[PDB]
């Protein structure tokens, strides 16, 4: 006879869980993003240097 | 009772490693290939045997052979996680690519491929015990999965003939596509698999693709989703042989329930609620929305428009929290409502089951864990459609002779082309008839 | 992506050429229908 | 009530105000009315504050 | 695909009262207050049925 | 570079207690 | 969403623009290097519209300009902001049409439209959903008049659904640089009242009188009169960047505005604009907008407006208002001087507000009335088209390049039964 | 027994924001969404502590939608249900009916679809829009047309937004306000009129805020909607349903064109002098200096009346008073209607909101009409419309857009034939 309403509520903070790690991942794609940034901002300074 | 699963061409065995995935997840089998724990909630014990099949001692070794003509997927496979899981063996790698060629992979290199897949194949079928039946995934737009899969299929008919034989097939879709002859590969691998596969069932990408933008928001999704949403389908169609229920129904069921006539067996799959972590918390799930889900065709995984078709038979496995109550008022609603219609030589056209086992969630995966879960699959008049739009696309190439030195040179003859088309035509035709 | 470079040439205008013309007006092809039946009449 | 009925026919404090025709005839919230008068004096005062 | 560990799953029939009994069963019985009936003392009235 | 669970049989091949 | 990509022309076109996106830049917070640097919140989510997130934090514009002489672009990558154009979208020539209508028109365009049209259209498919086009040229010069009218004939031939702004100087006999200014003025006019959307006519006389009267400058350089101009468009499209009450697009005041697909030529003021002497001595509500914002004096246009009938008018207004100020004030303004107001028309003003002011005010607007007093102006220019057609006077130059005789008899039966139009709704 | 209510156009939600702020104060409703059966008829209780409310927030134009999903409802909103197109309508009704429409109709027509298979007992649906605008006029006008060959006999509560007489902000609004017409006579089952120069000068003369924005107009709209709906939610001594204002306040099919009033709307300081009883709140609901259209009632004859009550309120004073009314001769009935009233009681007083104007009343009434100065109303819009396509105005838009004068000629003619049947019956 269906499900007890303690298995709903760990299914329920399972879900919320899973939606903590959505936003964790979200913020590791925006410090990777700012990562790739930074590298390509020291071999345009290298270019930079290497036409002077 | 136990099922084995063969996997052709690229995107078949990419299919089928996000299935083995979900399975080995599933039931709490390590990546090493031993289970730690005997506790095993489930249905019971002994549930893997119809998937694994218990080795040595401590030990899974898969029921399942990859194979493909080019080497770099099996070695990357090879090189991945799942070393020590699948035997060495079980994974089959040619040399030389089969190269969007139909003929090229029917009649070159499938000669040399074919034998050896086959006495493989043989010796697990032997091992195997109460052998329910074969589960084909492979792609037909590609080289591989048509021309060899073509010819694996014809040589299992012949082997076993009548034991069932599942082909989740992936389709090209209307415009989408990533190939520029697979309506030439299509058409010649439909000849085969018309009379050779019992219950086949499409898979376009475009549906999927509509899926994951609208439900699960994803702005940039890649095969991998795919992938799992497929492997989350099959497994909730094989959750009733491998855990318990209210109401189960095996391999046998399908071709029981859903194919009217011998020769119309194409389904129309579907799967709700596809739903991600913010609009788990936010929509309420009862099997009243989900059932209507299911039928509404934004939910699915092949691109057509039943409304301007009529359904011949559908098939309901609800995975979860299911109680048979609800369910029936949910199908007496959906028979009751109007803007779906049923064909008149069919009155009663719904066949339900149920198991108690949740559907699994795969960390990293985007979809969240619910209550409940429906998986349709229908039969209808949206299929000679699809047939008939890329017949359409294939006859405008084939007036102008185009491509076809290609498939002469490996060996296929013109007059295929003609036959293939005019089999394609009689299809059509026996859809429409049987659809009056 | 455009047209070639040569044919990316001007051409003249004239008095009207980009006016709009605006046909007679006439009774339409899909008419709206009436639903709700006329309010009865005062004498009966 | 005609289609909803959370209160009961006879419940006190319903009975209580409609008895007292006092309340009935007139009714106020003294303490309320003078918060939203005051309410609304902060408000003019606000806006006069921002255009100073 | 990196290697990974499924959540830990409940056993089916947790959150449940156990049929231990509390030496009454679960089912509240009638609430009343006592009362001398008319003529014979000792009865009992049910102020909640 | 985790090791595995042998059989018991394998694990324990030669192996003998003596008295 | 909506997306507004934008064309200089030209020298007057390129130093607008260059203020243009420094009044931009600056209402978005956004710092000349190109990085932001503002407070709200309410400032990024609308910088789609102008700019694009290139990598790490950098808003580069939307623009193109265009011109063939670097004398303009030197000027405007001089000074500050202006290091944040794309090079890629800076197309120029090597020769110059030297106010000369038919160079700019038959052969230099026809080596440089090309370059214009594949940077533009980059910049029009990098994005989704085009709103419009706005570009901002003269009606005097050769490569802003000329190619910019080039450039508007090509792309209303490819993308005729979107909207199209046109910010056009036209000028006047007390302010005449160019001699051949109505040999320039009338066949651009005949080419933008078949292709151009909408006209919002400037130019510089009037401009000259705001800042000698009003504003109460001593020496008003140009960069000033640009100031002005940007402030206007950023006052015509802050509806789209900004949430208001009252939404307004470039379409919905398009259709609002131009009754018949020809009369769409607008004159435009802006409010408020007082000195900084008398900036004390007033208050600040809508009545005190709306008493600057009407007057003949303070249109942007050589019109005065009670030479004739106002067709329609339209008011966006910037800052926390109360509607029913703003309304009335509309109705009242529309009751007292009713003779004004075009008859068969009732309730001529449209009218929108927004809830972002401009930085450091409290309450601001911009009107773009469409009235029938523009036919002045368009007189004012066409007796001295035929007064110098009479004697074919500096024909040659225009002739020598290709143009016959017939596209200026043509250009000037547009102008004279475009005139008549006016003069027939008047 | 649930309502559902879809917003059509920029006024449209705003008037929502305004009234689900009013409704989640009404009933505890935190706006993170849960509660720290009354309910029932607007939320439904998803998943576990949380309520996401019976509506669809429909527009073309992204600007005030996604200001939705920034402001503080960003919780108690299904993401799903503010649908949104991406470019605006602009005040051109065949854009909007023919352009834009036919792409966002079919998704906004597929939710409030599983919205009514969500419900069990649908009472009704009810529309909010301003027929001023493209997109609550033109594709407003394209979904109850679909609404109806999809249900039909429902009830569809229309509280739309006319423009008024001499206070404007549009010049093409009484093209949309024709066209928008010809469907709102024959697809909507119960209309409600609502002016913005009426509810002006309420907000001035009552409420004496000299400088009444927007929030103001759709804080009291609000008020108007909660009192007319709280029958459902609020259990009342003699509540009447949604079906009750077809039956009594619909002499014939054609003729649903509802005034709408409420009282008392009053300060918080003059409430302080006022002896605020029942008699003289039913008196305030009946001047037009307290109604919510434009219009002076007295050169009309009143078809019927349906009078909401709230809070303190018992069937004998409200029995006196109407018999009051039926007893002056100031404002007069029709002849035809013998027993020209109706009247509903319910016990939950009105609520106020924090930063509203209106004081913590006890007891209210809002006014529901039918008379002949609606008649008047339309006429009036008529001759103004008349004015401007006499030299085809800004019609070069819509046939640009891909429609005829017949449309224009048969909105004209219908109209004319609306004017005729006002004046037979009040005669
Ligand atoms: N759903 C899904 N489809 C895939 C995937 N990978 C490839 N495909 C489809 O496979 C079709 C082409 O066949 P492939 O599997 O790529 O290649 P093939 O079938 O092995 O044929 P060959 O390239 O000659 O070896 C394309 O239309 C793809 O859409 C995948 O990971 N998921
Ligand atoms: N009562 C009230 N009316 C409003 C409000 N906002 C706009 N309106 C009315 O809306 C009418 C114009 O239509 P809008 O709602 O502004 O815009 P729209 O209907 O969506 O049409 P588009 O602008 O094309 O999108 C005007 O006549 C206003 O009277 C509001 O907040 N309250
Ligand atoms: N507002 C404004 N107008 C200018 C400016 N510079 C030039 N103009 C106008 O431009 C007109 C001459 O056009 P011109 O610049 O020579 O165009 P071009 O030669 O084709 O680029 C004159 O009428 C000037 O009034 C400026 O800085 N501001
Ligand atoms: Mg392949
Ligand atoms: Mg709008």
């Amino acid at each position: 006879k269906g499900m007890t309403e303690t298995e709903k509520q760990a299914i329920l903070d399972a879900q919320l869980a899973q939606m903590e790690e959505k936003k964790a991942r979200r913020a590791q794609e925006q410090l990777e993003n700012m990562m790739y940034a930074r590298t390509q901002h020291d071999i345009q300074r290298a270019l930079q240097e290497q036409a002077q | 009772r136990e099922v084995i699963s063969i996997h052709i061409g690229q995107a078949g065995i990419q299919v089928g490693n996000a299935c083995w995935e979900l399975y080995c997840l599933e039931h709490g089998i390590q990546p090493d290939g031993q289970m730690p724990s005997d506790k095993t909630i489930g249905g019971g014990d002994d549930a893997f045997n119809t998937f694994f099949s218990e080795t040595g001692a401590g030990k899974h070794v898969p029921r399942c052979i990859f194979l493909d003509l080019e080497p770099t997927v099996v070695d990357e496979v090879r090189t991945g996680t799942y070393r020590q899981l699948f035997h060495p063996e079980q994974l089959i790698s040619g040399k030389e690519d089969a190269a969007n060629n139909f003929a090229r992979g029917h009649y070159t290199i499938g000669k040399e491929i074919v034998d050896l897949a086959l006495d493989r194949i043989r010796k697990l079928a032997d091992n195997c015990t109460g052998l329910q039946g074969f589960l084909v995934f492979n792609a037909v737009g590609g080289g591989t999965g048509s021309g060899l899969g073509s010819l694996l299929l014809e040589r299992l008919s012949v082997d076993y003939g009548k034991k069932s034989k599942l082909g989740f097939t992936v389709y090209p879709s209307p415009q989408v596509s990533t190939a520029v002859v697979e309506p030439y590969n299509s058409v010649l691998s439909t000849h085969s698999l018309l009379e050779h596969t019992d219950v086949a069932v499409m898979l376009d990408n475009e549906a999927i693709y509509d899926i994951c933008r609208r439900s699960l928001d994803i702005e940039r999704p890649t095969y991998t989703n795919l992938n799992r949403l497929i492997a989350q389908v099959i497994s909730s169609l094989t959750a009733s042989l491998r855990f318990d229920g209210a109401l189960n129904v095996d391999i046998t069921e399908f071709q029981t329930n859903l194919v009217p006539y011998p020769r119309i067996h194409f389904m129309l799959s579907s799967y709700a609620p596809i739903i991600s972590a913010e609009k788990a918390y936010h929509e309420q799930l009862s099997v009243a929305e989900i059932t209507n889900a299911a039928f509404e065709p934004a939910s699915m995984m092949v691109k057509c428009d039943p409304r301007h078709g009529k359904y011949m038979a559908c098939c309901l496995m609800y995975r979860g929290d299911v109680v048979p109550k609800d369910v029936n008022a949910s199908v007496a609603t959906i028979k009751t409502k109007r803007t779906i219609q049923f064909v008149d030589w069919c009155p009663t056209g719904f066949k339900c089951g149920i198991n108690y086992q949740p559907p699994t969630v795969v960390p990293g995966g985007d979809l969240a864990k619910v209550q409940r879960a429906v998986c349709m699959i229908s039969n209808s008049t949206a299929i000679g459609e699809i047939f008939s739009r890329l017949d359409h696309k294939f006859d405008l190439m084939y007036a102008k002779r185009a491509f076809v030195h290609w498939y002469v040179g490996e060996g296929m003859e013109e007059g295929e082309f003609s036959e293939a088309r005019e089999d394609l035509a009689a299809l059509e035709k026996d859809f429409e008839e049987v659809g009056a | 992506m455009g047209r070639p470079d040569g044919a990316n040439g001007p051409a003249f205008l004239h008095a009207h050429e980009k006016e709009p013309k605006l046909p007679s007006p006439g009774p339409p092809s899909n008419p709206k229908q009436k639903i709700r039946p006329p309010v009865p009449a005062k004498e009966e | 009530g005609r289609l909803v009925a959370q209160v009961p026919n006879e419940d006190p404090e319903r009975l209580k105000r409609v008895l007292d025709a006092k309340w009935r005839t007139i009714g106020v919230d003294k303490e309320t009315l003078e918060l939203q008068a005051q309410e609304k004096k902060d408000r003019e005062q606000a806006e006069k504050d921002r255009d100073e | 695909y990196p290697a990974k560990e499924a959540d830990p799953q409940l056993p089916p029939l947790t959150g449940v009262r156990s049929r231990e009994g509390l030496e009454l069963p679960l089912p509240r019985r009638s609430l009343g207050v006592e009362f001398v009936h008319k003529g014979v003392s000792d009865r009992y009235f049910v102020l909640i049925p | 570079d985790t090791a595995t669970k042998l059989p018991q049989w394998v694990e324990n091949d030669r192996k003998v207690l003596r008295f | 969403m909506r997306e507004i990509v934008h064309i200089q022309g030209g020298q007057c076109g390129n130093q607008i623009g260059a203020k243009f996106w420094e009044v931009v830049s600056d209402e978005h917070g956004i710092d000349p290097t190109g990085t932001y640097h503002g407070d709200s919140d309410l400032q990024l989510e609308r910088i789609n519209v102008y700019f694009n997130e290139a990598t790490g934090g950098r808003y580069v514009p939307r623009a193109i300009l265009m011109d063939l002489e670097p004398g303009t672009m030197d000027s405007v990558r001089s000074g500050p902001y202006g290091q944040i154009f794309r090079p890629d979208n800076f197309v120029f020539g090597q020769t110059g049409a030297g106010n000369n209508w038919a160079k700019g028109h038959y052969t230099e365009g026809a080596e440089l439209i090309d370059s214009v049209l594949d940077v533009v259209r980059k910049e029009a498919e990098s994005c989704d959903c085009l709103q419009g086009f706005q570009v901002c040229h003269s009606l005097g010069g050769g490569t802003g008049s000329g190619m910019g009218t080039l450039l508007i004939s090509k792309i209303r031939e490819e993308y005729p659904d979107r909207m199209m702004l046109t910010f056009s100087v036209v000028p006047s006999p007390k302010v005449s640089d160019t001699v051949v200014e109505p040999y320039n003025a009338t066949l651009s006019v005949h080419q933008l009242v078949e292709n151009a959307d909408e006209c919002m006519v400037l130019d510089n006389e009037a401009l000259y009188d705001i800042c000698f009267r009003t504003l109460k400058l001593t020496t008003p350089t140009f960069g000033d009169l640009n100031h002005l101009i940007s402030a206007v468009m950023s006052g015509i499209t802050c509806c789209l960047r900004f949430p208001g009450q009252l939404n307004a697009d470039l379409r919905k005041l398009a259709v609002n505005l131009i009754p018949f697909p020809r009369l769409h030529f607008f004159m435009v003021g802006f409010t408020p604009l007082t000195s900084r002497g008398s900036q004390q001595y007033r208050a600040l509500t809508v009545p005190e907008l709306t008493q600057q914002m009407w007057d003949a004096k303070n249109m942007m246009c050589a019109a005065d407006p009670r030479h004739g009938r106002y067709l329609t008018a339209s008011a966006l207004f910037r800052g926390r208002m109360s509607t029913k100020e703003v309304d009335e004030q509309m109705l009242n303004v529309q009751n007292k001087n009713s003779s004004y107001f075009v008859e068969w028309i009732p309730n001529n003003v449209k009218s929108s507000v927004c809830d972002i002011p401009p930085k450091g005010l409290k309450m601001s607007a911009t009107f773009i009335g469409n009235s029938t007093a523009i036919q002045e102006m368009f007189k004012r220019v066409s007796e001295q088209f035929t007064a110098m057609f009479r004697r074919k006077a500096f024909l040659h130059w225009y002739t020598g390049e290709g143009m016959d005789e017939m596209e200026f008899t043509e250009a000037e039966s547009n102008m004279n039964d475009l005139v008549s139009e006016y003069q027939q709704y008047q």
